[PDB]
Formats: structure tokens, sequence, C-alpha cells
């Protein structure tokens, strides 16, 4: 079958610069009965389906942003973004499509480097709904901080715990380009209301001294 | 105008 | 105004068998074949094959043949994809797509549809608000949220205030702590329009059919 090899596999750059990404097939997709290339690219934002770029690997699907230019002929083609957005963060595939099998490329994914942000930070005590159910969850997010490295620690009493902490990150965010986590820490209800100072802090590269939320027992 | 007839054939 | 709007998310044991539904509207139906696009959690595209809305004769890549099925409903302008005797390889995000009227391309793509695998049952979520302990002092902005805990199988949809409360929005991915998944979500909103306005965490878990509103008051 026809191999489609897509380079580089992952780039990042700033917003407002040039890129160019590579896609290589393994039999030629030019025709010269119509002259065109059976080559097509597709951009797939996270959690979306993929959106048709360019087809015939050089024409615009209809209602295109003019950053967004394809080039190339015969085996070699690539794909280029004038100025890029935050919104351009996706991972980009190229299709075979002159013959069977259609193949894919593995594709070439896109990311925004963005300028050192530190954590907005919440602590959130357990809901009464779930303290009167038997369980405790007590939630702190970290919203919005690049980039994605971050630590994160709970104070109970001034001891630090970390048996029964869930950690979750988003993906980069396509309007603002930072990074989101959000920390769990579940226990019961007695062992949560036998003690009265919680203390959720956390480290990132923009402050030596962590920053850090707490609550006590009302 | 197909649509039902895809690639280079 | 050309749509295709596949079927909502399944879960299904190892072994059984599973039937997509892909509805068509805006179009002359018998003019436009079928593709089928496989994609595993994390990883890319994988063209599955094809069918002639015209012919009914279908075409499956070699990983596909034997277990896979395309199939049609022309008086309802439907395209289905059945997948038997399923395995933990199957666990994907499934995809039609409309070839292009150039048969160069894939035109319009539906919105996916999530096949889970998985021994265990469907148990529903308990949701619960997640409200700050301290009220505003000068910070000019509050962050509030909602916890959706043991809940199987993904997705669930969180969405703030019908939609209309879409910026400032981070729904973090689920983790699977046990055989539960658990998940937050946070919004962020000026202290003027908190709490004089409300905002409602809206959660939807489709396999249980859960659609639940939540007001995050106190």
């Amino acid at each position: 079958d026809i191999v489609m090899t897509q380079s580089p596999s992952s780039l990042t750059v700033t917003a407002g610069e040039k890129v160019s990404m590579s896609c290589k097939s393994s039999q030629s997709l030019f025709t010269s009965g119509k002259q065109k290339n059976y080559l097509t690219w597709y951009q797939q934002k996270p959690g979306q389906p993929p959106k048709l770029l360019i087809y015939w690997a050089s024409t615009r699907n209809s209602g295109l942003p003019d950053r967004f230019t394809g080039s190339g002929s015969g085996t070699d083609f690539t794909l280029t973004i004038s100025s890029v957005q935050a919104e351009d963060l996706a991972v980009y595939y190229c299709q075979n499509d002159y013959s069977y099998p259609f193949t894919f490329g593995s594709g070439t994914k896109l990311e925004i480097k963005r300028a050192d942000a530190a954590p907005t930070v919440s602590i959130f005590p357990p809901s009464s709904e779930q303290l009167t159910s038997g369980g405790a969850s007590v939630v702190c997010f970290l919203n919005n901080f690049y980039p994605k490295d971050i630590n994160v620690k709970w104070k109970i009493d001034g001891s630090e715990r970390q048996n029964g902490v869930l950690n979750s990150w988003t993906d980069q965010d396509s309007k603002d380009s930072t990074y989101s986590m959000s920390s769990t820490l579940t226990l019961t209800k007695d062992e949560y209301e036998r003690h009265n100072s919680y203390t959720c802090e956390a480290t990132h590269k923009t402050s030596t001294s962590p920053i850090v939320k707490s609550f006590n027992r009302n | 105008g197909a649509g039902n007839q895809p690639g280079a054939n | 105004q050309i749509q295709l709007v596949q079927s909502g998310p399944e879960l299904k044991k190892p072994g059984e068998t599973v039937k997509i539904s892909c509805k068509a509207s805006g179009y002359t139906f018998t003019n436009y074949g079928m593709n089928w696009v496989k994609q595993a959690p994390g990883k890319g595209l994988k063209w599955m094959g094809w069918i002639n809305s015209n012919t009914g004769e279908p075409t499956y890549a070699e990983e596909f043949k034997g277990r896979f099925a395309f199939s049609l409903e022309t008086s309802a302008s439907t395209a289905y994809l059945q997948i038997n005797n399923l395995k933990n390889e199957d666990t994907a995000t499934y995809f039609c797509a409309r070839w292009a009227n150039c048969g160069c391309a894939m035109d319009y793509w539906g919105q996916g549809t999530t096949v889970t695998v998985s021994s265990a049952k469907t148990t529903p979520p308990s949701v619960y608000p997640l409200a700050p302990g301290s009220a505003a002092q000068t910070n000019s902005m509050v962050t509030l949220g909602c916890l959706v805990k043991g809940y199987f199988p993904e997705p669930v949809t969180v969405t703030w205030n019908s939609g209309s409360l879409s910026s400032g929005v981070h729904t973090f991915p689920a983790v699977l702590q046990s055989d539960l998944y658990t998940l937050s979500s946070s919004v962020t909103v000026p202290s003027s329009t908190w709490p004089s306005e409300t905002v409602t965490c809206n959660v939807a878990h489709p396999a249980s059919s859960t659609k639940v509103d939540k007001k995050i008051v106190p």
C-alpha cells in the first residue's frame, strides 16, 4: 500500500510566525489526466472531528482563512501557515487520495509557545450533598498557566499528604494558549471532619515561592 | 460529478 | 446546511455486536459515497473503507475485513457501520465522512461515535457543586466549579448556563481511579456577575441518560 510520511511529528511556535510541514508519499499522487495532485490536508482540533483544509494539494476549501497554503507535487507536499494564531493549535493530517487504500499520514501536531504565566489557584471544600453521602472530595483548580510543568502539594494540619490525590491536565487552550490542571483529594466523611485546616500549595516556574490557598471549618 | 468514483482510477 | 449526524456513544462488552448510524441531510444522498474513519484514543486517523451510495457495494481496508460491515438505508439517507466480535482494540471514536464532489477528499464529517469496550457495568454519576469558602474581596473575579464523580463509561458533556457561559470554562479530562471515572469543570466569571445572576452546571451522561442541571448557590 501507499505509505504517507509526515514531518516534523510535532512543532511549537509563538503566535504570528510562519510554519511549514512536509508530507511525502510512497507512490506519486499526480495524474496528468486532470493535471491534479490527489493529496488532501485535514486539520483536527482537540475534541473535534477532522476539518477539511486543502484538496488537490493547493486548493483551499471554501471559507478557509488565507494564512493556510498548500503546496507541492508528485511525492513531496507542504502545508504552510503564514502567521499562526492561538486557534491554529491542532494536528494536521495528510491523506493519499490517489488509490485504494486511501491512507492517512501519522500527522503533525502544532503547539504554541506563550509567555510564562502563574496559575490562578482555587480551593473548594466538599459539598453537603457529598458530605451527607459519606464521601468527601476537596478540589483545587490551577487555571491558565504556561508552561505545562507544575507541582501541587496537599497539606493537612501542616503535614503533607499524597495518598488519594488525582491530577488532570487540560490540553493547550485554543484562545489564550495556557494549560490548566485540577487536583482532587478524596477522603471519607469522618476523616474530613476530624481535621480543620486544608492547604493546597502550587509550585511553578514563574515564582520561587509557591502560591498557597487554604480553608478552615466554619 | 462523483463522488462515488473517487481517486485517480 | 450539509450535515452528518452520527448516533450516540455505545458501551459494549468484549465479543458483542454494535451498530453506529450516520444520518445525512442537506444534499442528494446517492451522489456521494461514505467513508468510515477509526480513531483510537490519543492516536491518529485510520481509513477503514467506503460504501458507494448508488450501488451499495462496500470496499474495506485489509485490517477491517471480516469483523466490519458497511450498510445503507437510502430511504432514510443513512449509512451504518456494524462491528461484530468486539475486542479491546475496537475502543475508539468512529467518524463517517462524505466523499467530496471532486472524488479527491472528504468534504463533510460526522461528529464521531465513541465505542467503549469493557466488561464493567454502566453506573450513573453523582454531581456536586464547588463553591468558594470566602467571598470576593478585591480580586474582581470569582472561580466556581462542579465535580462529576463515579461515572462509567465515558463521555460526559459539561456545559455552563446551557452553553451561554463558554468563555472562561475549563473542563478537565476524566481520570479512572477505580472502575469509575471522575471529572471536574471550572468557570471564571466577574465578581459583579455572580452571585447576582445564576450560573448552572449542566452534565449529560448519555450511556446512563443522566442529564442534570445543578445550581452553585452557596
